[PDB]
RNA sequence: AGGACCGAACCGACUAAUGUUGAAAAAUUAGCGGAUGACUUGUGGCUGGGGGUGAAAGGCCAAUCAAACCGGGAGAUAGCU
RNA sequence: GCUCGCCGGAAGACCAAGGGUUCCUGUCCAACGUUAAUCGGGGCAGGGUGAGUCGACCCCUAAGGCGAGGCCGAAAGGCGUAGUCGAUGGGAAACAGGUUAAUAUUCCUGUACUUGGUGUUACUGCGAAGGGGGGACGGAGAAGGCUAUGUUGGCCGGGCGACGGUUGUCCCGGUUUAAGCGUGUAGGCUGGUUUUCCAGGCAAAUCCGGAAAAUCAAGGCUGAGGCGUGAUGACGAGGCACUACGGUGCUGAAGCAACAAAUGCCCUGCUUCCAGGAAAAGCCUCUAAGCAUCAGGUAACAUCAAAUCGUACCCCAAACCGACACAGGUGGUCAGGUAGAGAAUACCAAGGCGCUUGAGAGAACUCGGGUGAAGGAACUAGGCAAAAUGGUGCCGUAACUUCGGGAGAAGGCACGCUGAUAUGUAGGUGAGGUCCCUCGCGGAUGGAGCUGAAAUCAGUCGAAGAUACCAGCUGGCUGCAACUGUUUAUUAAAAACACAGCACUGUGCAAACACGAAAGUGGACGUAUACGGUGUGACGCCUGCCCGGUGCCGGAAGGUUAAUU
């Protein structure tokens, strides 16, 4: 079973955006920024146990940074991963 | 069976075909095969060693017994078959008990002939004897030069050995360049002569067919420049030097046997 | 018209990478010098 | 059946014109040869510089080849400008 | 927005490589864009890539790489065994419909499938680094059966036409449905079953191979497509109604048949040829040491698992290779209509574009084209270039020849349309009915319907009917090279190189020879009907004299002659 500490480091941020609003209204589910080395088991303990819901199923992807400007200076932002987890239509979260 | 071909486009017209309708159609019996890949004529350094060798059909290894070693058990000619690999035919022979073999195919053997080998076999093509047990004058192929090590000499179609001689552990052969060899006697062979004698008689009629066998064209050294051939160089058609090797050695008379070990066991030389 | 450089990046790590370049003691030279000129970049790797 | 025939793709490059500070450090246009074969093509691998490879032109070996490229001996030497 | 023009085997669509945010939205026009710019692949900010089934990762090997020991080598290192890596190849599993500004076989809806683990139950000899089978393989050719797809009819909905006519034999549009499951068909392959024995498969084996009898000879395996189900579902012209004029919601008919037909599928088949056509694992099976009322295995039921990485966008291109938003290059897949042999060509569909300087004028001259009186190579180094020929079917076709050719030699005639033969012929396809039974995706007759060349006769229009695009100029004498090929990437394609054939010569196998201070390797898992070197160059008739010079081969009486002593 995977610990306290693990499963309280995994998620770092719900995303905003209209395209999580829209999965939010229509399929109940929510998008996370998830930690870069967790997996779809621990997303789904974390949520389960931190958040207090039930779920069905874990969807990630890992977002690619922006290669950037600034005054000159050639700079890029970090990879990140996405979490789309489906909550089970009775929460509401 | 020799035909040539009809003239009906150039390339065809001097073709001239060794075609044997008693040979197998089908595939080869799987079990004796191997994978046999192609090399180009390059040593592990990756350097072309042997020039003029590349390209042409795959081809599949067929385990053949040069030793015939299964003394005392009768075989049976069960198929002749094509062998990419030698320019002789093979014979798959079965054994009274169950194991199946790829042998030489001697002249005059058809399926359904029975083989043996041993000491106590009868005087017949096809059947291995050691040479102390073959009358004076015989006609041998697969012939062994050391006791077990496995036939060496007369394998190529058509080629045979006479045993000339014996006195003592040794029998004189007299060998198909025309060289008289000293032989143990206990080494062995096989009666009769190599079959396909016919295969000197095909006449590729195009430069594809050599292809189509893996050998690449032959430049002269006389038709490049000097720095890559001691022939090379002139203003036109220009000779004026003894032919020799690409690397300065003479070709036309010079001899190059120097092997002081196996010099005692040659009789005479082909002359 | 076909030019020299025609991409492939197997071919280009196989070639010239980090692994292929500390497999001989010639290639760790090179490595050594880049190192000592101090390049920000070793190899072709990244 | 065929290193067979005519002819697209595909592979080439015999002629002419244009272009020649080009659209292009070798092309365009109109014609042209081969087009089931010694054919052509993708991917990967091997051969290393007095060495490789070459159906042989001293051809090709990264727009470089009668001895590649980079670094070093090195401020070679220069009765010459 | 409406007109016009261009591509349409692409200038449309989708992959792989390669690139990396170029993708979508808001905003801005300084610089970049060969002009302007409100626009942009430009700047700035925010958003966007969802997988048990696709790919990688993974298991398995090829060429090849590395390589414990080992062999070799002044050092560095080189080769290689057992091993271990290495795809461009082998190996489990998903389809339709809908949805975003940008993802979807990944999200949703519906219906599936695969491999492994955990438990329960029943039965039961399981077991590998070993054996056997399988995986497992070429070129070409031909037929038959299909499907993708297309056309037409039938049906459903709409229409009655800006100018003569248009209730009809009229016009427009639609007529779609997957994987999976069940059936096991056209067709391909092979004789089954049971005993007894055995010098083989390194041991063993019940498995494979071999020998001998009994008996029945129809059993077994593979197999496109069709049909049923999936599916009363989904989709669906069109209509109703909103819209901030992007788009949103619902309703929603018909949803059949015949014919034609692939380069796709049956087919990893069949026939045929010689140049004789990977490997290993997954898989099935056999036992061994062993375990032995335990493990292990077979089968049914339930539960659990299938992680990680990629997924936007370009991809014949303004995003890749070419310094550029560069007339260049870049592997694979898809493949509609009319004409046509055709993936040629012309005009079009789906879809996508008008190539990021324009406006005038209508000089010389340059470029790319059209036509030309009379003459017709008089031009010129040379008919360079241009002009000309050009299809199908039929008649006819010389010298010479290696008997195949030459040959499409040359040359000549017909060709459009309408009607009749014949309200659609010859042919191809094929329903209803009937008959039989191994009863079915069966067979025999039946010919409805559909589709449909070629020709003959008459008639008819034009200057012209292979009317456009497309599409051989032909003949005669002669040099060289036999021929197909190859070559100076970028001024030379040839008479040069190669070539099949010929000859000489070396080479007896630890071969000669070549790469290597060596170990080793190629030659070759070949063995003198083989292999190397050299010259010549299909074929026909032939290949004369000289061994004094130089080379090479053979000889070893005599003269000379090194180290050495
Ligand atoms: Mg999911
Ligand atoms: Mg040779
Ligand atoms: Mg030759
Ligand atoms: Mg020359
Ligand atoms: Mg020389
Ligand atoms: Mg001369
Ligand atoms: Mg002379
Ligand atoms: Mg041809
Ligand atoms: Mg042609
Ligand atoms: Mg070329
Ligand atoms: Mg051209
Ligand atoms: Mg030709
Ligand atoms: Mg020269
Ligand atoms: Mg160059
Ligand atoms: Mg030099
Ligand atoms: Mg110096
Ligand atoms: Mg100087
Ligand atoms: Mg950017
Ligand atoms: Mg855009
Ligand atoms: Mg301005
Ligand atoms: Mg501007
Ligand atoms: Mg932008
Ligand atoms: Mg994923
Ligand atoms: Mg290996
Ligand atoms: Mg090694
Ligand atoms: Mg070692
Ligand atoms: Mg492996
Ligand atoms: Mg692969
Ligand atoms: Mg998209
Ligand atoms: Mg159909
Ligand atoms: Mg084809
Ligand atoms: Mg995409
Ligand atoms: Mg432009
Ligand atoms: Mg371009
Ligand atoms: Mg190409
Ligand atoms: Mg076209
Ligand atoms: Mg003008
Ligand atoms: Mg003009
Ligand atoms: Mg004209
Ligand atoms: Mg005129
Ligand atoms: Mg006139
Ligand atoms: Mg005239
Ligand atoms: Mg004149
Ligand atoms: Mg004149
Ligand atoms: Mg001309
Ligand atoms: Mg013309
Ligand atoms: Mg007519
Ligand atoms: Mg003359
Ligand atoms: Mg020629
Ligand atoms: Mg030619
Ligand atoms: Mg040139
Ligand atoms: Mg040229
Ligand atoms: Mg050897
Ligand atoms: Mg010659």
């Amino acid at each position: 079973m995977i610990r306290e500490e693990r499963l309280l480091k995994v998620l770092r941020a719900p995303h905003v955006s209209e395209k999580a609003s829209t999965a939010m209204e229509k399929s109940n589910t929510i998008v996370l920024k998830v930690a870069k080395d967790a997996t779809k088991a621990e997303i789904k303990a974390a949520v389960q146990k931190l958040f207090e819901v039930e779920v069905e199923v874990v969807n990630t992807l890992v977002v690619k940074g922006k290669v950037k400007r600034h005054g000159q200076r050639i700079g890029r932002r970090s990879d990140w991963k996405k979490a789309y987890v489906t909550l089970k239509e009775g929460q509401n979260l | 069976a020799v035909v040539k071909c009809k003239p009906t486009s150039p390339g065809r017209r001097h073709v001239v075909k060794v075609v044997n309708p008693e040979l197998h159609k089908g595939k080869p019996f799987a079990p004796l095969l191997e994978k046999n890949s192609k090399s180009g004529g390059r040593n592990n350094n990756g350097r072309i060693t042997t020039r003029h060798i590349g390209g042409g059909h795959k081809q599949a290894y067929r385990i053949v017994d040069f030793k015939r070693n299964k003394d005392g058990i009768p075989a049976v000619v069960e198929r002749l078959e094509y062998d990419p690999n030698r320019s002789a035919n093979i014979a798959l022979v079965l054994y009274k008990d169950g194991e199946r073999r790829y042998i030489l195919a001697p002249k005059g053997l058809k399926a359904g002939d029975q083989i043996q080998s041993g000491v106590d076999a009868a005087i017949k093509p096809g059947n291995t004897l050691p040479m102390r047990n073959i009358p004076v004058g015989s006609t041998v192929h697969n012939v062994e030069m050391k006791p077990g090590k496995g036939g060496q000499l007369a394998r190529s179609a058509g080629t045979y050995v006479q045993i000339v001689a014996r006195d003592g552990a040794y029998v004189t052969l007299r060998l198909r360049s025309g060289e008289m060899r000293k032989v143990e006697a206990d080494c062995r062979a096989t009666l009769g002569e190599v079959g396909n004698a016919e295969h000197m008689l095909r006449v590729l009629g195009k430069a594809g067919a050599a292809r189509w066998r893996g050998v690449r064209p032959t430049v002269r050294g006389t038709a490049m420049n000097p720095v890559d051939h001691p022939h090379g160089g002139g203003e036109g058609r220009n000779f004026g030097k003894h032919p020799v090797t690409p690397w300065g050695v003479q070709t036309k008379g010079k001899k190059t046997r120097s092997n002081k070990r196996t010099d005692k066991f040659i009789v005479r030389r082909r002359s | 018209m076909k030019r020299t450089f025609q991409p492939s990046v197997l071919k280009r790590n196989r070639s010239h990478g980090f692994r292929a370049r500390m497999a001989t003691k010639n290639g760790r030279q090179v490595l050594a010098r880049r190192r000592a000129k101090g390049r920000a970049r070793l190899t072709v790797s990244k």
